DNA sequence: ATACAGGATGTATATATATCTGACACGTGCCTGGAGACTAGGGAGTAATCCCCTTGGCGGTTAAAACGCGGGGGACAGCGCGTACGTGCGTTTAAGCGGTGCTAGAGCTGTCTACGACCAATTGAGCGGCCTCGGCACCGGGATTCTCCAGTATGA
DNA sequence: TCATACTGGAGAATCCCGGTGCCGAGGCCGCTCAATTGGTCGTAGACAGCTCTAGCACCGCTTAAACGCACGTACGCGCTGTCCCCCGCGTTTTAACCGCCAAGGGGATTACTCCCTAGTCTCCAGGCACGTGTCAGATATATATACATCCTGTAT
């Protein structure tokens, strides 16, 4: 679930933003700003699909939503 | 055709078409297609030669993206534009702060 | 034995070379299909979807991590620390 | 010795050096040349001060028309004024006709505030402004008691100075030397030293006890008075500041004979109230009935008060 | 099936004009598409923007020139217009 | 009991005798003639500007007038206890001159140099 | 030749002014200037800067005062937004005066250049 | 010319005041007169460009208004 | 010349709601400014929204859904339940 | 009921905004259910803004709404607050906000 | 002889209060954009079909994840200090209000047209499907280059 | 005579070369449908002209704020010391991914009808500017109030 973000995965993600020491107490804080990034997104995708009477989310959805976040992305096809 | 009348590679027909179906306004004019195109053309042409460029400097022949997140991330005009735009498989610049080094 | 710092700063070099994704698939998509199971139940996704998602999920945190560790810089400290995060976001404008 | 309420100005070897030493109104008073301070002409009067109101003028005496017609934050600015401005001088007023009160002025050349008989601007930087406090305001902290100046009956409208004077026993505790309001005292046969004084009812610490009278005189006096008084080893001679000093042997108040204590119950200020210099005796801690008066005569050698034996 | 459009063709023409002996790859070909779809919805919706502004219903070479003007830098623009007022020539001349 | 004394006069107080009396009061009596004595020393007082004198030091010894704002009060009482000698001795105008002084000390209100001489010459 | 005098002369002193201690006087400006609204940066001098930068790109224009009123507004308001956010960096520094560093990395942050 | 000292430092002070700072050092008034000049120089190229494509000579606050909706700086109280 | 504000019906709602308020010019700017802005990007999501299915016609539908993208949750559900009752009393008569 | 805004009970302009919608260039046709879920949309959110007005009036014993009540009732709501982020204010002002470790002990 | 608490005292300051006015609320006329009524026709809802794109399950194996030791560099508490900022006051200097003249530019209007929309034919430039290969990915091996430990010359 | 700095030297993760293999891309072939050409009709926009209006230089006077200077102070930085917590490494566990094989259902595509709205002609009152009355609040004066701050009394 939520767990799935281990400890190496964040502490890898730290080394890629060029952190040195990393304490204890910031897993917590990265998991629950990645859940709050992740829900309005896929609230967002949601919203599209279902404006497009479909079940199924392909990419061009997300990548709206990430241009209206004005979080633009590319490769993909947008 | 049209392109070849102005020297350009894009296609202006295209560009029209996606003018007109475009609902941007009612009418469109006939210098604009190939004014649009024009700049399109010189912008890519630009992202291209600073792609080769750092293939050149990296030993390849066939561009990836990351030889274009390192093109669009060196120049400080392109910075400025493409600012809140991300590239897939694009990476990062190699920075280290100097605090962090040693003595 | 290696001196702490050393082998960060390889690591830090290696990572910024190299563009694989350093967050696995199987945990991304469960967490995605969790997240979306509030909204509405019974949705099927796309493997392309889910990789965009992680894609941009990656980018958005490694520019959050950067702008944290110039911002611990700037602190005069080399350890980041949650305080750090927050006023990140909060210059950013993305909290209230 | 007389009996006095307020001060009176006045203008082998040891016998051979002795000799050879031989070789109109007082506004500040309000009286007439006190011991403190060293139909025609009617309308001519009356013009001086009515200038041409003739309904007063001929009432107070047409004709007059016609014998005319024949004839033809600032406070504190104040202190920082002080601050950028033990020897004590006595105050006399200021004059300046064609200028205000500035370094070249008598007061603050003596080092001294300019007080309401001073003639200077109404607004002199100078001027010591009264108290704003809203009690007795006996501690340091009013302007009027740091400045060991009594509150003014006129100025201080605040504390009480202004109110009524019958009852002497007023809410502002800065106005005894005023009102001369001093506690029955009474003479009788020292424990100490010949006579002296004890105080007949109890008081309080701080609490104003009573004034020194005696005459003023100047300084030269002064020694030529002391030389003899301590012939006689008794002297009663008390500095009152660089210009003059108070001798109330000849004449003066029931206080005089008062005694010195190291460890004393009472303590003496050189106030300066209403322009005079004065001396004020008050109770350096409670005191109870019967009581001596005692205070610190500050004396540099100990030619004869060195007797102590006394608890 | 279903006839989607791109711009492969002419991206590879131009980068063939600009280096002979250079290969792409499909990504980056995808990327240059949507670079590229990106600036034309930006200076559709300045040249847009511009028209409703000044109460105009028609959209011309010069809207479309304040448009690149104020989108990119100095120098890019400078050299955008230079190109955008050549082609204009160049399509002018002829018909 | 300890005894006590007065001390003008050193006899002993009786316990049924004292009736309690300061004799350090606010003015002293021997004050009174010295003053009285010496506003007649005076070379160049016109006989009138003597007594008028003395009046008011004897008066304002009296009471004991500390402030200004007394003055008003101070030249109401002069006329309410000393007018009677003042008409006597026919030192009325003396008595004008002194209130126009009075108030060019700035003493007294002008209302009351009028209410004044109105007083005082009302009884006549 | 010196009398034996009793004299005990106390010196004295005047009460020294009223002064604040630092600190004071900035709390209550800032709740002055966060109670009202108006502007604290004055017309004219604000208005001769833009005319003199509005110089550079054409020379010989006209502006309408409401048009330097909003810009004179916009400007402010973005002042005041930055030195917030410079404040809320230099209390992160544990400290209370802020530096040149602290809008540095205040626009970093912001990702202006 | 010289224009640019017109921002006094009372008024950097009050703006400051304004935004809760409590102390100021005396090497803030630089940085704050490069950033506005930064932003004036942003919002007044803008608004020139509108201006020049209007075909006109005078800026009005629409056009001001606009430039700062582009820079995602929307201002309310002038209309549009 | 002639020109369109929003004073009237701004103004018939605070009475609505607050009989005995009041409200100055510049507050009246504000909110037809801020009444414009709310609308154009209601729009430009409409527009969004039907070229990106390939649909020249807008309908309520496309407003409900855009409506549901730029607000809040509370205040979205809000302002659709207000939309449907809206269209359910015009659909009426 | 001539005014379509009486049929549906609104006060907001259904008319105006159709001719906005037409001539606004969003799109080739316009449909007929649009313009009242626009209008019923705008002015429930109008409502609110103008309700946290009223309520600040109250709270400051004032009878005319001035724009600080404005920017009061906008800073003090959370949704407000992040649907106008990016949005100014004139004459409006800050919220009278102090920080903790400012203050002594 | 210290340290904390309490009174009081000067300074900044919410609140009564009587006035003047200009922005706010309301009456009035008229026009044009909104409402009525009827029609064509093309975009949209729906039934039916295909398939490929998605989902589900099982075997292995191996790089990644997880747990514990220890440790040395980093986080953090506390004192010196001297300098840069806060606060206040005299000086003045530039900011602000009251009108003053006026003219170049903003805005509305009559007029013509040349550039743009609509439509019939068409064909060639653009798109779907195939295919071979060489530039790139992977791997083994050797040289390369850094990275840490210890000793020796030099300061004080 | 001890602390420190700088040089030498033994030594492990990493770079480069050569070889082998592979699948996405550039060329190619068949295909087709939207850009091109010639032509006509329509109107949004450029042009010239006139009217008005506010942006700007101008001066004059008044005045609060800007400027400079004195004096005091408290905290940012430096330094010291003291505790401790993630990092490097080793050992044990484990499930992600790869490859393969079934299976189905929702998205894409095609054909059918149908209904709603863009359009056009006609007519009217909602909202526009314009004008006018009017009291809420700005303005100014004074007073009660809240409070930062400094000296004094008290307990250990
Ligand atoms: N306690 C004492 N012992 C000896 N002499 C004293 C004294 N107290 C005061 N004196 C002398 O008395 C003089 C002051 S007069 C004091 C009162 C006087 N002794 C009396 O009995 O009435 C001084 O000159 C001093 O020398
Ligand atoms: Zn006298
Ligand atoms: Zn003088
Ligand atoms: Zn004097
Ligand atoms: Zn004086
Ligand atoms: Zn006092
Ligand atoms: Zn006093
Ligand atoms: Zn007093």
């Amino acid at each position: 679930n939520i767990q799935g973000i281990t400890k190496p995965a964040i502490r890898r993600l730290a080394r890629r933003g060029g952190v040195k020491r990393i304490s204890g107490l910031i897993y917590e804080e990265t998991r629950g700003v990645l859940k709050v990034f992740l829900e309005n997104v896929i609230r967002d995708a949601v919203t599209y699909t279902e404006h497009a009477k479909r079940k199924t989310v392909t990419a061009m959805d997300v990548v709206y939503a990430l241009k209206r976040q004005g979080r633009t992305l590319y490769g993909f096809g947008g | 055709t049209r392109s070849s009348r102005a020297g350009l590679q894009f296609p202006v027909g295209r560009v029209h078409r996606l003018l007109r179906k475009g609902n941007y306004a009612e009418r469109v004019g006939a210098g604009a297609p190939v004014y649009l195109a024009a700049v399109l053309e010189y912008l890519t042409a630009e992202i291209l030669e600073l792609a080769g460029n750092a293939a050149r400097d990296n030993k390849k022949t066939r561009i990836i993206p990351r030889h274009l997140q390192l093109a669009v991330r060196n120049d400080e005009e392109l910075n400025k534009l493409l600012g809140r735009v991300t590239i897939a498989q694009g990476g990062v610049l190699p920075n280290i702060q100097s605090v962090l080094l040693p003595k | 034995r290696y001196r702490p710092g050393t082998v960060a700063l390889r690591e830090i070099r290696r990572y910024q070379k190299s563009t694989e994704l350093l967050i696995r698939k199987l945990p991304f998509q469960r967490l995605v299909r969790e997240i979306a199971q509030d909204f509405k139940t019974d949705l099927r996704f796309q493997s392309s979807a889910v990789m965009a998602l992680q894609e941009a999920s990656e980018a958005y945190l490694v520019a959050l991590f950067e702008d944290t560790n110039l911002c611990a810089i700037h602190a005069k400290r080399v350890t980041i620390m949650p305080k750090d995060i927050q006023l990140a976001r909060r210059i950013r404008g993305e909290r209230a | 010795w007389s009996p006095l309420q307020q001060n009176f100005m006045v203008e082998g070897t040891f016998i051979e050096e002795l000799i050879k030493n031989y070789d109109l109104f007082c506004r500040r008073c309000f009286k007439y040349d006190c011991f403190l301070h060293p139909e025609a002409s009617m309308f001519r009067v009356l013009i001086g001060t009515y200038y041409d109101n003739f309904c007063a003028i001929a009432r107070l005496i047409r004709q007059v028309y016609e014998f005319r017609v024949k004839e033809s934050x600032x406070x504190x600015x104040x202190x920082x004024x002080x601050x950028x401005x033990n020897h004590v001088y006595n105050y006399q007023p200021c004059d300046h006709p064609r200028q205000p009160c500035d370094s070249s002025c008598p007061c603050v050349i003596a080092q001294n505030f300019c007080e309401k008989f001073c003639q200077c601007s109404s607004e002199c930087q100078n001027r010591f402004p009264g108290c704003r406090c809203k009690a007795q305001c006996n501690t340091k902290q009013c302007p009027c008691y740091l400045a060991v100046r009594e509150c003014d009956p006129d100025l201080c409208l605040t504390c009480g100075a202004a109110d009524h004077w019958d009852s002497k026993n007023v809410s502002c505790k800065n106005c005894s030397i005023q009102r001369g309001s001093k506690k029955h005292l009474l003479l009788a046969p020292s424990d100490v030293a010949g006579w002296g004084i004890f105080i007949k009812d109890p008081v309080q610490k701080n609490e104003f006890i009573s004034e020194y009278c005696g005459e003023i005189i100047s300084q030269d006096e002064a020694d030529r008075r002391g030389k003899v008084y301590d012939k006689y080893m008794c002297s009663f001679l008390f500095n009152l500041n660089n210009d003059f000093v108070v001798d109330a042997t000849r004449k003066g108040n029931k206080i005089r004979f008062a005694n010195h204590s190291v460890n004393p119950n009472c303590y003496a200020k050189v106030m300066m109230v209403n322009g005079d210099h004065r001396i004020g005796i008050f109770a350096k801690r409670a005191i109870q009935t019967g009581e001596e008066l005692f205070f610190d005569y500050r004396y540099s050698q100990a030619d004869a008060l060195k007797y102590v034996g006394i608890e | 099936k279903t006839r989607k459009e791109s711009y492969a063709i002419y991206v590879y023409k131009v980068l063939k004009q600009v280096h002979p002996d250079t290969g792409i790859s499909s990504k980056a070909m995808s990327i240059m598409n949507s670079f590229v779809n990106d600036v034309f919805e930006r200076i559709a919706g300045e040249a847009s923007r511009l028209a409703h502004y000044n109460k105009r219903s028609t959209i011309t070479s010069r809207e479309i020139q304040t448009a690149v003007r104020l989108l990119l830098p100095g120098e890019l623009a400078k050299h955008a217009v230079s190109e955008g007022t050549k082609a204009v020539t160049k399509y002018t001349s002829a018909k | 009991n300890r005894l006590y004394f007065h001390s003008d006069t050193c006899l002993p107080l009786r316990p049924q005798e004292m009736e309690v009396d300061s004799e350090d009061e606010k003015d002293p009596e021997w004050l009174r003639e010295k003053t009285i004595t010496q506003i007649e020393e005076f070379s160049d007082v016109n006989e009138g500007e003597k007594e008028v004198m003395k009046l008011w030091n004897l008066h304002v010894m009296k009471h004991g007038f500390i402030a200004d704002n007394q003055m008003n009060h101070a030249c109401m009482l002069f006329v309410e206890n000393y007018g009677q000698k003042i008409i006597k001795k026919n030192l009325c105008r003396n008595f004008m001159l002194h209130l126009v002084s009075m108030h060019d000390f700035n003493l007294i209100s002008i209302m009351s140099i009028d209410k004044a001489v109105t007083k005082l010459r009302e009884m006549q």
